RNA sequence: ACGAUCAACUUAGAACUGGUACGGACAAGGGGAAUCUGACUGUCUAAUUAAAACAUAGCAUUGCGAUGGUCAGAAAGUGAUGUUGACGCAAUG
RNA sequence: CAAAUGAGAACUUUGAAGACUGAAGUGGGGAAAGGUUCCACGUCAACAGCAGUUGGACGUGGGUUAGUCGAUCCUAAGAGAUGGGGAAGCUCCGUUUCAAAGGCCUGAUUUUAUGCAGGCCACCAUCGAAAGGGAAUCCGGUUAAGAUUCCGGAACCUGGAUAUGGAUUCUUCACGGUAACGUAACUGAAUGUGGAGACGUCGGCGCGAGCCCUGGGAGGAGUUAUCUUUUCUUCUUAACAGCUUAUCACCCCGGAAUUGGUUUAUCCGGAGAUGGGGUCUUAUGGCUGGAAGAGGCCAGCACCUUUGCUGGCUCCGGUGCGCUUGUGACGGCCCGUGAAAAUCCACAGGAAGGAAUAGUUUUCAUGCCAGGUCGUACUGAUAACCGCAGCAGGUCUCCAAGGUGAACAGCCUCUAGUUGAUAGAAUAAUGUAGAUAAGGGAAGUCGGCAAAAUAGAUCCGUAACUUCGGGAUAAGGAUUGGCU
RNA sequence: GGUGAACUAUGCCUGAAUAGGGUGAAGCCAGAGGAAACUCUGGUGGAGGCUCGUAGCGGUUCUGACGUGCAAAUCGAUCGU
């Protein structure tokens, strides 16, 4: 139940580009046309319009994510270190 | 004259053949064909009663 | 076969210069210039297609009566029924909980 | 152009009233010595490119 | 360029008081293979419109043609 | 010689910006009464792509406090802005993702983007996407606010300017290798004429500092003067050092 | 456990047959072992050079936080970048 | 080849034959450009590198008909006044800027008006597309030459006035449906808001239009030494008006694991699937009207003469990975996500006004009037444009039959068009273009230059190396018709 | 001191054009082997600045024709895409 041992999604640029940048750009090319969550209505209808763009497609919702991920990690450290800070001037 | 010989089957050996397989008669065409014919098949069998919507389904992955 | 022409100045296939092949009394292959069709209106707080309205160009539909343009029901031929049952939802339930709210802060500040 | 502006039909006009040959009394006229139309035009030889 | 249906609607339509002239064509048509029977087409010319009266019954439209007002000009062909 | 590209390229003939497909240019709030006294409410009606720009814009709409209006700001996403997100806008605003607070009433530490250079400017800094700005510190006496900028310089703000708080979406687009000229030249077709780019050695010497020669080189040291002009300014302006560094952030 | 209209073009097989011919005209890859060189697709000396040259993605360096960098203008209450903001713009290799 | 015309014919006209273009045409039209080249009559001094009776030549004239096609209106990139600022200045910048920047609703409304103590607001001039956006027309006929422009018929839009019928009204501004929503109507200012305008590309799938193919039947033509219930050919239905017609979407009942439904493509369901029942968009098709009265195919009538008339028929189907076009629901791509404005409609709100022998409704039906200006002929190219020319060059686009075949190349043929390029005789060398060759097989040559060989499809088989994607059609073998 | 972007270079705006094949990426469905981990197979689908090759765009070689040319750059074959 595999056509490609290794190249994946990026079988389509043949030989061309060298192996090293073709991988990287797998890894960014799984991301950017995976499927996702949505927080919203719990279902995976979430896809990448354009670099930035979430949009759901049953709850017909838009967010504002990472270029290749719905969600990024510096997104999420930036939202706890944010949720921290207003606890801390709130109480 | 040609038509009706050809349906009588002749003219179409592998000296009368110019273009590959896919390219005289796609195999998606052929597949869509026998595709539709078994899911019409399950649908009308299900309809009848003849089977169950379980192997219904069940046939349905299958084919 | 009949091969037909623009019966317009315009020869190039843009998209207001559209064709289609008509037979005619006479018996001849003659061009019939189509127009653009028309989109459905859409709701403006959802976006979906709006039911019950007619599909006409812009002026066109200055031409038509009033009953093609809307629906009976408030925010008729502007917002779906869904949307609408939403927002009517939305704005009893909040204004209740407006009052809420307010009660609340009153009894806590006569507790205070 | 078939799409003309009335400007260059008038030009169009204008050129077509011009281009015809002498009229044949002129020449019997005294002290005459105009014998042609030695501004007359055709259409493939000059262009008047306006 | 408009249907008519009832005797009623034609006799309000050539009673409209813009209406002058009534064109009366005969259709012989067929509604059963051995059965080729004669179909009147009653077309009133209102200012905006052409409304026409199908009726498949000769005695119906002898009827009409008798019942329209002398004054209206009736043309038959 | 002749006129050098770089030269060229201030006249603005055909390197001026590609601005058809964009969005409207991306501005906070103005600052009028309520930014800078309590908040207001906006909604984000959608969120969009904008064409030359990394980062996704945000159309929030505001009540018009003074007449009976509808006010539309196009704001900078920041990530996790959603559509139907009530955004708050103001001195009394709290601490969420999506909110315009002044950087006198953030606290040290905060995570800002779109941040004002002045009180009222609408927005300067770190609005790239996936950039941000860190808040350092406070002098409250002559209201100054310490930050860092998303290249490692700190700056010294006035309390009053805005700033969203968050990172702004579409972080992490420059880690996707492009591969391909194409993608080069469909990225460039909506920024502007700068791509591709002829090498200076690959000229003539009318056309570039570079050019000319028997063989492919510079010549003179590539590192230019400050003082230089306009056509010796090709290479290496102002260089402190030059060389592959093994270094650090370092800020 | 099973019946009837409705002839639609694909595939495979078997004899038979012929001056062994049959993609019967047309249409239609020569192939292999290597060396030098440029990664590739792309571009240019219109009218003697299409290349190994240019470009390219990738890599690296440089300047600049806006009262700024780079560039324009005789000047300007003037401009390009810039509807821009370091994941950017500008300059190089 | 033969007639005709003519002083004169290889070249003009007509007839016959042979051919070609072969539907990304040598066909039918247009855009830029040209400018009368269009058409008729007369005519051949010059021009058509031969000729000429012919012509895009010469002479004389005729011809272009619009509310509906365009322009006109809008805005795009952009250009560009004003205010203001530079510059000795010609002028430069600037286009909402450090401006006191206007037009738009209803009363005032003939002691005076279009004044004003009525009211609303606050755009940045303007130009910029004959392929972008847009109010509205089709069929048949008609000329020597114009026609979506004329005529006949049949409609539509915009702007005006405007009465009648219908609807509503003592429950003042309608009712029905659980609902999606329906209907002939069924008040709606300021102000606000929302839609349409309004958008890439590719792929398969579905549907429709035309075309292609095909059966029966009703006419005409061809072939008929023999055969062929045969071959070719007509059997058409416009805009516009009503009824009907839909994938998608949505609503009601209901409450799902034994998970079911389901597409070619794997998505969808306790945020409510399956199932039953419905609502809407009208792409699109069907029926009727238009409309058989038209067009077309046939047969016959008064005997030179710019003459018509009368009879029939114009019908019923089928098929498909078919071609092309349009549409639909989808799927892929992007650090690329694929105009704006005029304009039109709608909604929120409720200003204002309104009874009864009559008020309102001109978003329901009918009825009345008008629609200006400029373009419109023709070519669009191996002769109408540019290249000094009637130049083998260059120059944007629409339609697109049969067979072979994978195939809008290659070959042949229908419709349509052309048969134009100075000719006659002969067949030396040397050439240009196309070929073949014994035996050898690169010995030729700077060098396999040039040519030859290979070649489609089916099956088998396929190495080193590799960035695991390729290499690869590697290499290397076999087969190929016709008939039953 | 003036005139040229009707050729051409580049950007922008608004339009238009591009048969038929080969290969067969992701996604998805079914099956087999295995104690398991997992592996393997058959389909489906239709990716690519992929490939053969029309129209188109270009211009490698013949150092072919021509070279007082059809032509102040064309013609034919062969070619690139």
């Amino acid at each position: 139940a595999k056509r490609t041992k290794k190249v994946g999604i990026t079988g389509k640029y043949g030989v061309r580009y060298g192996s090293s940048l073709r991988r990287q750009v797998k890894k960014l090319e799984i991301q950017q046309h995976a499927r996702y969550d949505c927080s919203f209505c719990g279902k995976k209808t979430v896809k990448r319009g354009a670099a930035g763009i979430w949009t759901c497609s049953c709850c017909k919702k838009t967010v504002a994510g990472g270029a290749y991920t719905v969600s990024t990690a510096a997104a999420a450290t930036v939202r706890s270190t944010i949720r921290r800070l207003r606890e801390m001037v709130e109480a | 004259a040609h038509a009706q010989s050809k349906r009588e089957g002749r003219h179409s050996g592998y000296g009368k053949r110019k273009g590959t397989r896919e390219a005289r008669l796609p195999s998606q065409v052929v597949w869509i064909r026998r595709l539709r014919v078994l899911r019409r098949l399950l649908a009308k069998y299900r309809d009848a009663g003849k089977i169950d919507k379980h192997l219904y389904h069940v046939l349905y992955k299958e084919s | 076969a009949q091969r037909v022409t623009f019966r317009r100045r315009n020869p190039y296939n843009t998209r207001s210069n559209k064709i289609k092949v008509v037979k005619t009394p006479g018996g001849i292959l003659r061009a019939q210039h189509v127009k653009k069709l028309a989109t459905r209106p859409k709701c403006g707080d959802c976006g979906s297609a709006l039911q019950g309205i007619s599909t006409l160009r812009p002026r066109q539909y200055a031409t038509v009566s009033k009953t093609h343009k809307t629906v009976s029901r408030a925010y008729g031929g502007s917002r779906c029924a869904n949307c609408v049952k939403e927002r009517i939802i939305r704005a009893f339930l909040i204004e209740e909980q407006k009052i809420v709210k307010k009660v609340v802060k009153e009894q806590t500040e006569a507790a205070k | 152009a078939a799409q003309k502006s009335f400007r260059i039909k008038q030009k169009m006009a204008k050129a077509k009233k011009q281009n015809r040959p002498l009229p044949q009394w002129i020449r019997l006229r005294t002290n005459n010595t105009i014998r042609y139309n030695a501004k007359r035009r055709n259409w493939r030889r000059t262009k008047m490119n306006i | 360029a408009r249907e008519i249906t009832d005797i009623k609607q034609f006799l309000e339509l050539t009673r409209r008081a813009d209406v002058k002239t009534a064109t009366v064509k005969i259709n012989k048509k067929l509604n059963k293979a051995g059965k080729p029977f004669r179909q009147t087409k009653f077309k009133v010319r209102g200012s905006s419109s052409l409304y026409t009266l199908v009726i498949n019954d000769a005695g119906k439209a002898k009827k009409l043609i008798q019942s329209l007002p002398p004054t209206l000009k009736v043309n038959r062909l | 010689g002749r006129v050098i590209r770089n030269q060229r390229k201030g006249a603005g003939s055909i390197f001026t910006s590609h601005t058809r497909l964009r969005q409207g240019a991306a501005k906070l709030r103005t600052l009028d009464y309520a930014e800078r006294h309590g908040y207001i409410r906006g909604i984000v009606k959608q969120i969009v792509h904008d064409s030359g720009r990394g980062a996704p814009l945000a159309k929030v709409v505001f009540r018009d406090p003074y007449k009976y209006r509808l006010r539309e700001e196009i704001f900078i996403a920041n990530e996790g802005v959603h559509t139907g997100q009530f955004i708050y806008a103001g001195k009394k605003a709290s601490l969420n993702v999506g909110n315009v607070l002044p950087l006198g009433s953030v606290p040290e530490g905060t995570i800002v983007s779109n941040v004002e250079e002045k009180p009222g400017d609408r927005g300067a800094l770190a609005r790239a996407s996936g950039n941000y700005v860190i808040i350092i510190g406070h002098n409250p006496d002559e209201n100054k606010t310490r930050v860092r900028l998303p290249s490692g310089a700190k700056k010294v703000i006035s309390s009053d300017a805005r700033g969203v708080i968050g990172v702004i979406a579409g972080g992490g687009r420059v880690d996707k290798p492009l591969l391909k000229a194409g993608r080069a030249f469909h990225k460039y077709r909506l920024k502007r004429n700068s791509w591709p780019k002829t090498r200076g050695v690959a000229m003539n010497p009318v056309d570039h500092p570079h050019g000319g020669g028997n063989h492919q080189h510079i010549g003179k040291a590539s590192t230019i003067s400050r003082g230089a002009v306009s056509g010796q300014k090709a290479g290496l302006i102002a260089a402190r050092r030059t060389g592959l560094l093994r270094g650090s952030q370092k800020t």
